[PDB]
């Protein structure tokens, strides 16, 4: 009994019983809303930037203030020329500090702005909230949005009315509303917004069926069976396939011409290029975290770092002895890991020409790889006699978990986004779901035909899994079935079929939509 | 507000659906070129034309007939 | 009538 042996061993060992980020974010949110609101929304840019720069100067980080001024001058060089030159103490700064900025706004616009700022409180909205509360005062109004040709402006101009308190207090609405053409409760309003928002959450799931999803398929013709790998860029704009003739081909998924940074190739018209320099079959490719770098490994024992701006190689890594079967960037794109024929996993960093960590412990070749979403653990699997999964620590390079139970070749691995789930598949059509912390198999899915499952993917919220197989099918699985209201497992939501096109890659986009990829063979 | 929403929708989902922009602009133009409508309907139609068609459609469709439209509608309304 | 026909031709 294993428990007795473990207990004996354990007893024998004496085991006792800053502001620029927010500015850019606000600009990117402002140019999103409707054109109606933008006219008033733009008014918040100048005061916030001015106050932030003044605070940075006063805080003693004059370098940051200079960087901010030189960075954003181009965005106001046609409005605040005199003020910008002045910023290059005088009474102007004292007047600015004494009098808080006045900015008219509408009630609905204010509510939308407060909701948005609350949504991103920890991402940088706190800085904007604090700045507006302290150095600014906004006078809310029940009028309509102010535009050069909205109802409010037309009425004011036609009926010859008089300005209001907000209108009274270098662009001013007087120049437009004149013939020559309230306050706020910040902090408390944030509590009210939070209380109202917290009332609209969903905290259960009962009855019903799984989610419906779409799928777009990209097919490749005239390959003749000389394709070994596939990959999509993180934003689904480029696709690369490694062939058995030792070269790589990169396309553009929309057909628009590709661009090169070399002047000699100015505005050349091509929508697919080639990367030559490998001397054997290519088995892995990994687009970087647009993407500007690419990795590749072949059967000659080399890893190459390419460039997607000039389309040429940059470095070669020669730490392997024999074929290399897999390669993978890190979750954020500085570290990458590779495993191959000599039963060892290595972790590189692009700054160094040698492996920074070597990880021993496997007994046969490696056949899969994965990264933990926090970028400090690595998974791997081996074939033949030793069909076990392992979890290494990047800091120390020592195994911390082992998962056993597979009986066939393991073809793919994938780690959930939340970070507490792992999924693996083999050539028998079985998919396993593991609990990382407890090292226990949660459940087995079934339904895929024999032959292999080259790829896997997890939903954005880690509640749906999609797998493409070599039997020309795509299937969607429900990790957790709905609670009952009182050959194939009963948690298969959908199962599509392809017209003689084995699937080599599946990806989950932001929405409930996926993208596939395969090679069409008439025979 | 409806005009702005329609403009944004047309700018966003105009490629997945092939005929959305031509249909919207054609309907708005057909409705606009009708003096029988009241001022509100004409305003809505011109706003829809501008929102859906885009600057090129406006410049190439509305400008040629503005001279006729003036005497057609504005002057009778200007006397009110 | 006279206006309707003119505007219809313009729309055409």
């Amino acid at each position: 009994n294993l428990n007795q042996i473990v207990t004996d061993y354990l007893k024998k060992k004496g085991f006792t019983r800053k502001y620029l980020k927010a500015f850019l974010l606000l600009k990117n949110w402002i140019d999103n809303n409707l054109d109606i609101y933008k006219f008033e929304l733009r008014k918040l840019l100048w005061p916030v930037f001015v106050y932030s720069y003044l605070e940075l100067v006063s805080q003693g980080y004059v370098d940051d203030a200079k960087h901010l001024l030189e960075t954003l001058r181009s965005h106001f060089e046609a409005v605040h020329q005199d003020q910008l030159a002045l910023l290059d103490e005088n009474h102007t700064t004292r007047l600015y500090r004494e009098n808080k900025y006045r900015i008219p706004l509408n009630q609905s616009l204010s509510g939308n702005l407060f909701h948005f700022l609350e949504r991103e409180a920890d991402n940088g909205g706190a800085t904007i909230i604090y700045i507006l509360q302290t150095h600014c005062s906004v006078e809310t109004s029940a009028r309509g949005p102010i535009e050069p040709y909205s109802f409010e402006a037309i009425y004011r101009r036609a009926r010859n009315l008089d300005l209001d308190e907000a209108d009274a207090h270098g662009v001013t609405n007087r120049d437009v509303l004149d013939t020559s053409a309230r306050a706020r409760d910040v902090v408390m309003e944030m509590q009210k917004v939070r209380e109202n928002r917290d009332r609209f959450v969903i905290e259960g799931r009962t009855g019903g069926i799984g989610i419906p999803v779409s799928a777009c398929m990209f097919t490749f013709h005239n390959t003749l069976g000389t394709v070994s790998c596939m990959d999509f860029s993180n934003d689904h704009k480029l696709v690369a396939v490694g062939t058995m003739d030792s070269y790589i081909r990169v396309w553009s998924l929309d057909g628009k011409p590709l661009k090169s940074a070399l002047e000699n190739e100015k505005n050349l018209k091509v929508n697919n290029r080639k990367l030559i320099g490998h001397s054997g079959p290519v088995y892995g490719v990994s687009f970087s975290d647009s993407s500007k770098l690419l990795l590749s490994c072949s059967a000659d024992g080399q890893i190459r770092l390419w460039s997607l701006e000039i389309w040429a190689c940059l470095c070669i890594y020669k730490a392997h002895d024999g074929p290399v079967f897999r390669v993978l960037w890190g979750p954020h794109g500085h570290y990458f890991a590779s495993a191959g024929w000599d039963k060892t996993v290595r972790v590189f960093t692009q700054d160094h020409a040698s492996a920074v960590r070597i990880m021993v412990g496997h007994d046969t070749s490696i056949s899969a790889l994965a990264w933990h979403p926090n970028g400090t653990y690595v998974f791997s699997a081996s074939d033949e006699m030793d069909k076990s999964i392992r979890m290494w620590s990047v800091i120390t390079g020592n195994c911390v978990r082992i998962f056993t139970g597979h009986t066939h070749y393991i073809t793919a691995l994938e780690c959930a986004h939340n970070g507490k789930i792992l999924a693996s598949a083999d050539t028998g059509g079985n998919i396993f779901i593991w609990d990382i912390e407890k090292g226990t198999l949660i459940k087995k899915c079934r339904g895929h035909g024999k032959g292999g499952i080259p790829s896997l993917s997890f939903s954005a919220e880690s509640n749906v899994l999609v797998s493409g197989g070599l039997d020309c099918t795509v299937r969607v699985w429900d990790i957790e079935l709905p609670a009952d209201p009182n050959q194939i497992t009963p948690d298969q939501i959908s199962a599509f079929a392809t017209k003689k096109t084995p699937v080599l890659k599946v990806r989950f986009t932001r929405m409930n939509l996926i993208v596939a990829g395969g090679c069409y063979d008439p025979e | 507000l409806a005009a702005s929403l329609l403009s944004m929708i047309a700018r966003k989902y105009g490629a997945s659906n092939a005929l959305l922009r031509p249909k919207l602009t054609r309907t708005c133009l057909k409705h606009f070129l009708d003096p029988t409508r009241p001022p509100a309907v004409l305003f809505g139609a011109i706003s829809g034309v501008a929102a859906s068609g885009g600057p090129e459609a406006v410049r190439v469709l509305v400008l040629p007939n503005l001279k006729t439209f003036d005497s057609a509608v504005l002057q009778p309304l200007r006397e009110k | 009538d006279h206006r309707r026909a003119l505007f219809a031709d313009l729309f055409r």
